[PDB]
């Protein structure tokens, strides 16, 4: 899982 | 910044996020195994809403980062606004001196854009930045070149 | 797909 604001 | 976005890459990134979460409609429906339309529709809507909020705040941060380079150099240094206004108030004339050269604004833009992690993180952000890039550099050169006289 | 404002 990936999110736009995460590193 | 916002005009350069396109539908295809945003849809691709959304689909990539869905694949990463493993929450495709087929799997989700086969897991829930119920006919309660309201609950599943709300679940899907909130799943999309979280991503929408994160995208919005990411774009806000990038936009503020882009803005931060221009603003300090406006009221002071080359091409100052209060000097323009007091020229107008005293005489109505605004002598202006011009020279084509690179300055602090252009180096700031170069040192800012070339190594920003959000470009590598999101395809849409990177493509929008590279499409709208030349306008930013031209505006930076415009800021640098002029200088209202003393 | 194409849109009027897109490049």
């Amino acid at each position: 899982p990936y999110y736009p604001g995460e590193a | 910044l916002l005009n350069a976005t396109t539908y295809r890459d945003l849809e691709a990134d959304w689909l990539g996020h869905v694949a990463a979460r493993g929450l495709q409609p087929q799997r989700l429906v086969r897991r829930y195994r119920n006919a309660r339309e309201a609950d599943i529709a709300g679940v899907a809507e909130r799943v999309f809403d979280t991503w929408r909020n994160t995208l919005r705040t990411t774009l806000l941060d990038f936009a503020h980062g882009l803005v931060a380079c221009f603003a300090p150099g406006g009221p002071s240094g080359p091409s100052s606004f209060p000097k323009y206004i007091d020229w107008l108030t005293c005489l109505g004339l605004v002598p202006i001196l011009r020279k084509r050269q690179e300055g602090g604004v252009t180096q700031g833009l170069r040192a800012f854009l070339k190594q920003h992690p959000l470009t590598r993180q999101l395809a849409t952000v990177a493509e929008a930045a590279e499409r709208a890039g030349p306008g930013f550099f031209e505006l930076a050169l415009a800021f640098d070149s002029t200088r209202v006289a003393d």
